[PDB]
């Protein structure tokens, strides 16, 4: 699943720092049942220091 | 080709095709695609104002100094009375440039609609070149035609004597400033003290 | 020079060397042009 | 290889290639390359304008203890009346050198660029190395275009050697009039009467 | 204008000159004539005498204190107390904003784009603002093509 | 007292729980995560809500989330 690994998707989720932001994907799992599966990376860190999250497909968009 | 610092390279908007092209946009003013159109008719009614600045501010003064025309100056022309008024006079020419440069304006956004005639349309300019009204009211004796190297030779011409007129007239503008003295008397005070009557000395 | 002149390209002393230039132009502005209310140009 | 210190380790950024290295880089400024290049392009023209200063200072001063010449002392030789005023003789200068010094900033960043002559294209400079223009403006006699590489640098190692004597003397010629007041020519013939007391140390 | 005398023909603005001068004066009775401090006061006095004939000459308003005040409407005899002083600072303050707006889009695209801000590339910076000079045909040539603002739909949004 | 709760954001990273001075927090077995663990407040009565969980939590925005309500001597922090 997922839209690729290595691409450039935009966060549709609001509650994220990353919102309207280019991150790219780094990895997708395919096990059944997760509920965000693709991990993007962001070129910035939020405010807790971190830039690696778990997003579903439903909140990205390749652009 | 020739360019305005040697060691230098030449910016990639400015490939050299444009008549007058010797790579100089430091600042870039002319990079962004679509921009280029823009800047080269801005640069030749600049051009084209300029040397008809050039033949209005020099050659009445000079010819003033030979005394055959006795012309007052043209920073004391605007004082000078006529038939009209010196006010009706600015909106009677803004809405004569109203026309004409509205004309012009729909030549450089649709180049090739605004060459028929508004009243007559069996008059059509000849010109093809954005830029270069080529007719019968603008170039009677068809100098604007040829071959497309004769063709930017005198189109070279057009803009190297108009970027000295640009200078020529940005500097009486300047001179009438800081000395309150028409431009031929500031040739003749050089020609008698050359380092006397220097911009240092006017300040 | 890779490093030294990579130190004096850092924000303290770009900060220093660009103010102490600009403090350094506004203070002659303001010797040879001093009490300037109206700007006559 | 002649060192400035013959027990220390050369630096490795002064390997020798260039004319007058001696391995003198205590704080180590010209170790990297690109800016190494800009230092020997400084101080060429650094010993050529000393050797010329070390010629308008200690030459002219020594035909006027001698009364060769009338020529005024060179700390007071800019106060004197001239033709033209010392103020626009700046500016002046500042345009013949924005041409002499800007075309000289061109081969330093672009070499084998501004060798050619813009107005009469045959004209150009017989020269392959930056800071070395040649040609016959510059080297009439052909001197320094040598087919032989070991004599060509010992000419340019006598080049750099005569000049930094010089940085040292129009730097000696500075201190000399701020401490004594007097001419260095002056203070010369003061020191060869007594070597013992007429020192810098005589106060 | 605004019921506010010229400083030329002020009796008030004459009282500050003279009372100015004669404070500097009292200093200078307990000096020597050519002594170094009392040269400071003399320079004190011809700047002031300096700048008390620059304001009469400019044209400049002065009100019921003895002090020149500013029109800042746009009035066409004053344009040198706002306006023309305002746009020597706008194109200035604009030089400020166009130069380190272009730097932002230069180490953007870059490797570490973090570490050209806290070590400024002074190559870059300095090949910009010399760019900076015509920034009015600049600014407004990015917002006619688009470049200058951002879509808000790549603009990090708080939630409602 | 105070309510813990855990979203489905979690990738059970576990850090929550150790960052956690009063024992609320546990990793039960979930399905929605590499890690196949998610964690739990069971002993929420005991929470003093001092979001030590909430500043380990590396999902942006927050797994875990502790909402401050009604405070008891458990949530109080108090010897006396
Ligand atoms: C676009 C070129 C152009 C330039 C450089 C000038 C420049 C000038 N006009 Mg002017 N005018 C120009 C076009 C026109 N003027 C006038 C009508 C006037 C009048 C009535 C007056 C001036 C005056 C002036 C002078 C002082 C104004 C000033 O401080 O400017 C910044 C100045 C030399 C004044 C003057 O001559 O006083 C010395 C003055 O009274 N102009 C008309 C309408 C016919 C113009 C057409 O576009
Ligand atoms: C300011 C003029 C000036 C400049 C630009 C230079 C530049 C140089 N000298 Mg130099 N010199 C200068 C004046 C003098 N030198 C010397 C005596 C020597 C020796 C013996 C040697 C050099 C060498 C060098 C080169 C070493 C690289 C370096 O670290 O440069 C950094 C230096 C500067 C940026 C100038 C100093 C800055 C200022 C004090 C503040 C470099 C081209 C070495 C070489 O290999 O040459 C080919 C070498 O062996 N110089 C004397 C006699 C005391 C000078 C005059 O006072
Ligand atoms: C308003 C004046 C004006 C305009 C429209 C242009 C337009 C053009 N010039 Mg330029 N030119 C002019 C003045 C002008 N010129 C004058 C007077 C000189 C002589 C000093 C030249 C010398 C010149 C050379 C040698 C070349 C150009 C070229 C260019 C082109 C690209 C750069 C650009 O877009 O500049 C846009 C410029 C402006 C919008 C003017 C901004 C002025 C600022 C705001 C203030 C400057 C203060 C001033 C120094 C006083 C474009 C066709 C190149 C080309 O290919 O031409 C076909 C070329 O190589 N120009
Ligand atoms: C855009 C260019 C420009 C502008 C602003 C003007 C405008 C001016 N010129 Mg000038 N002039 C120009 C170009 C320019 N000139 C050129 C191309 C030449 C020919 C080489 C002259 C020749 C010239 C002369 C001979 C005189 C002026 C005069 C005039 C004034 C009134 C024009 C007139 O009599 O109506 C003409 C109306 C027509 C319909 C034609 C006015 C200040 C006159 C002046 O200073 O007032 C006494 C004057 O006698 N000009
Ligand atoms: C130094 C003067 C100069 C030069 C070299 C030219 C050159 C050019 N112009 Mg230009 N132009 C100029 C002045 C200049 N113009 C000025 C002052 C204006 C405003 C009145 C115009 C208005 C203008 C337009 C709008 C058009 C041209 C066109 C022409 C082209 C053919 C006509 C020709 O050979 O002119 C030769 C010029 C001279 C011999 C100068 C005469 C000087 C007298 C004696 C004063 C050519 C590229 C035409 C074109 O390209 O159409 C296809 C066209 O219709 N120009
Ligand atoms: C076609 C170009 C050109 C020509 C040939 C002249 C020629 C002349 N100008 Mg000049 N002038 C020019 C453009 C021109 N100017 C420009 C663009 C400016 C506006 C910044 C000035 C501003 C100016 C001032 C304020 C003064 C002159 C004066 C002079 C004379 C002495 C040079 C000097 O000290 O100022 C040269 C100043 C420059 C800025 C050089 C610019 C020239 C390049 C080619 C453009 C000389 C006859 C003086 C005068 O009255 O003579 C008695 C004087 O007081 N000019
Ligand atoms: C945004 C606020 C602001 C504004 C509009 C001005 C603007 C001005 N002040 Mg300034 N001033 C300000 C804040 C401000 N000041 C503050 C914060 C300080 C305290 C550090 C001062 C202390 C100060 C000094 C000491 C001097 C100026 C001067 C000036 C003039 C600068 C002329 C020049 O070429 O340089 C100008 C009228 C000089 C001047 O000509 O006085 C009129 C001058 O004497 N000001
Ligand atoms: C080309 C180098 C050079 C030469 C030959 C002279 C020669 C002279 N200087 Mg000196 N001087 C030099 C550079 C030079 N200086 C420099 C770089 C400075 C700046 C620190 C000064 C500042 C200075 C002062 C302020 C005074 C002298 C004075 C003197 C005279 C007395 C000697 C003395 O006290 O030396 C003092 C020497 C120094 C302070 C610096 C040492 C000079 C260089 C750097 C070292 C030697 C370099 C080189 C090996 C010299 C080769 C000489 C060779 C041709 C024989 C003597 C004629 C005095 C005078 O007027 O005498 C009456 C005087 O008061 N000098
Ligand atoms: C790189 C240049 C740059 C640019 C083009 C702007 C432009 C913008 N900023 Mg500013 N700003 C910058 C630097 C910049 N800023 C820096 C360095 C800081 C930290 C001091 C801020 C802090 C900041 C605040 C606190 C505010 C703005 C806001 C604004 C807007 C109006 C200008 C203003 O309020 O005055 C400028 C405001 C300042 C506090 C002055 C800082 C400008 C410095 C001196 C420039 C340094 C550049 C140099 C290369 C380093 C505009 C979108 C306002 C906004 O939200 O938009 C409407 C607003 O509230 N900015
Ligand atoms: C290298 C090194 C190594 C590491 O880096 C460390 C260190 C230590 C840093 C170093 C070193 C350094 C040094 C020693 C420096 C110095 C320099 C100098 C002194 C120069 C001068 C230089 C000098 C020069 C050019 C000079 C010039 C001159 C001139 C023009 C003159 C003129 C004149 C004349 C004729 C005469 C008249 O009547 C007057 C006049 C007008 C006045
Ligand atoms: S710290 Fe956050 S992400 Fe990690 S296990 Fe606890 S709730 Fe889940």
């Amino acid at each position: 699943i997922g839209p690729k690994r290595g691409s450039i998707v935009k966060v549709l989720r609001r509650e994220s720092y990353w919102f309207n932001d280019t991150g790219k994907v780094v990895a997708v799992d395919q096990a059944p049942g997760v509920r965000y599966p693709v991990v993007v990376r962001f070129d910035k860190v939020n405010y807790a220091g971190v830039s690696t999250n778990n997003y579903s497909p439903d909140e990205l968009e390749q652009s | 080709r020739p360019l305005w610092l040697p060691g230098s390279e030449a910016p990639k908007w400015l490939d050299g095709s444009l008549p007058g092209d010797y790579g100089f946009d430091p600042l870039d003013l002319a990079a962004e695609p679509g921009r280029l159109n823009w800047m080269v008719q801005a640069e030749l009614v600049h051009c084209r104002w300029a040397m008809l600045g050039a033949a209005g501010i020099f050659i009445p003064e000079l010819l003033t100094k030979i005394g055959i025309l006795n012309t007052p100056s043209w920073y004391k022309a605007g004082d000078a009375t006529y038939f009209a008024d010196q006010g009706t006079l600015f909106i009677v020419e803004l809405l004569l440039m109203a026309w004409a440069e509205s004309r012009r304006w729909a030549d450089i956004a649709r180049p090739g609609s605004v060459n028929t005639d508004p009243i007559f349309p069996n008059n059509k300019l000849t010109g093809t070149d954005v830029g270069y009204p080529g007719g019968l009211w603008f170039d009677p004796l068809g100098w604007g035609s040829g071959s497309e190297d004769k063709l930017k030779e005198i189109r070279t011409k057009e803009v190297k004597n108009g970027r000295l007129a640009m200078l020529a007239v940005l500097g009486a503008f300047v001179q009438a400033n800081v000395t309150h003295v028409g431009p031929i008397d500031n040739l003749f005070a050089h020609l008698a003290d050359p380092y006397h009557t220097t911009i240092l000395q006017s300040l | 020079m890779q490093d030294v002149k990579t130190y004096l390209s850092t924000a303290p002393v770009l900060a220093t060397l660009w103010f102490g230039f600009l403090a350094g132009l506004l203070i002659e502005i303001n010797r040879f042009f001093p009490d300037a209310l109206v700007l006559p140009l | 290889r002649p060192l400035w210190f013959p027990g220390s380790q050369p630096p490795e950024w002064l390997d020798g290639s260039l004319p007058g290295d001696f391995g003198f880089d205590p704080l180590g400024l010209g170790s990297d390359p690109e800016l190494l290049k800009w230092f020997v392009q400084a101080e060429l023209v650094h010993c050529r304008w000393a050797m010329l200063g070390a010629a308008g200072i200690f030459i002219p001063e020594a035909l006027t203890k001698a009364g060769i010449l009338n020529t005024p002392s060179w700390t007071v030789a800019g106060d004197q009346q001239y033709f033209t005023d010392a103020t626009t003789l700046f500016v002046i200068e500042i345009i013949l050198f924005a041409w002499a010094e800007g075309r000289r900033w061109a081969d330093i960043i672009n070499p084998g660029c501004v060798n050619v002559d813009p107005v009469f294209p045959n004209n150009k400079l017989t020269g392959t190395d930056v800071g070395y223009p040649g040609g016959l403006w510059f080297d009439p006699l052909g001197w320094g275009q040598t087919g032989d590489a070991a004599k060509l640098k010992d000419l340019r190692t006598r080049e750099i050697k005569n000049g930094r004597l010089a940085m040292l003397a129009v730097l000696g010629a500075v201190v000399q009039a701020n401490y004594t007041h007097t001419g260095p020519i002056d203070n010369l013939l003061a020191h060869l009467a007594d070597p013992g007391h007429n020192t810098i140390f005589a106060l | 204008v605004a019921g506010l005398t010229p400083c030329k023909e002020s009796k008030g603005f004459a009282k500050r000159q003279k009372q100015e001068i004669k404070k500097l004066e009292g200093r200078l009775k307990l000096y020597a004539p050519d002594s170094a401090p009392a040269l400071a006061i003399n320079a004190t006095i011809e700047k002031t005498k300096r700048r008390f004939e620059f304001y009469g000459n400019q044209g400049l308003l002065c009100g019921t204190d003895g002090l020149p005040h500013l029109i800042v409407d746009g009035d066409q005899a004053h344009l040198g107390e706002f306006v023309y002083p305002g746009l020597v600072f706008l194109y200035i303050a604009g030089w400020i904003g166009w130069v380190g707006r272009a730097y932002l889009i230069d180490v953007r695209t870059s490797k570490k784009p973090t570490e050209k801000e806290i070590i400024i590339d002074v190559p870059l910076a300095l090949r910009i603002m010399s760019k900076g000079l015509t920034w009015p045909v600049a600014a407004i040539g990015e917002l006619r093509s688009g470049k200058l603002v951002e879509k808000s739909s790549n603009i990090t949004v708080s939630p409602r | 007292a105070h309510s813990v709760k855990i979203y489905d954001t979690c990738i059970g990273c576990t850090q929550c729980v150790r960052a956690c001075p009063t024992d609320v927090l546990e990793m039960v077995p979930w399905d929605g995560c590499k890690a196949s663990q998610i964690a739990s407040a069971p002993r929420t009565e005991d929470c003093v809500g001092c979001k030590r969980c909430e500043s380990a939590c590396p999902t942006d925005f927050l797994s875990v989330r502790v909402y401050l309500g009604a405070e008891t001597t458990r949530s109080m922090g108090l010897a006396y």
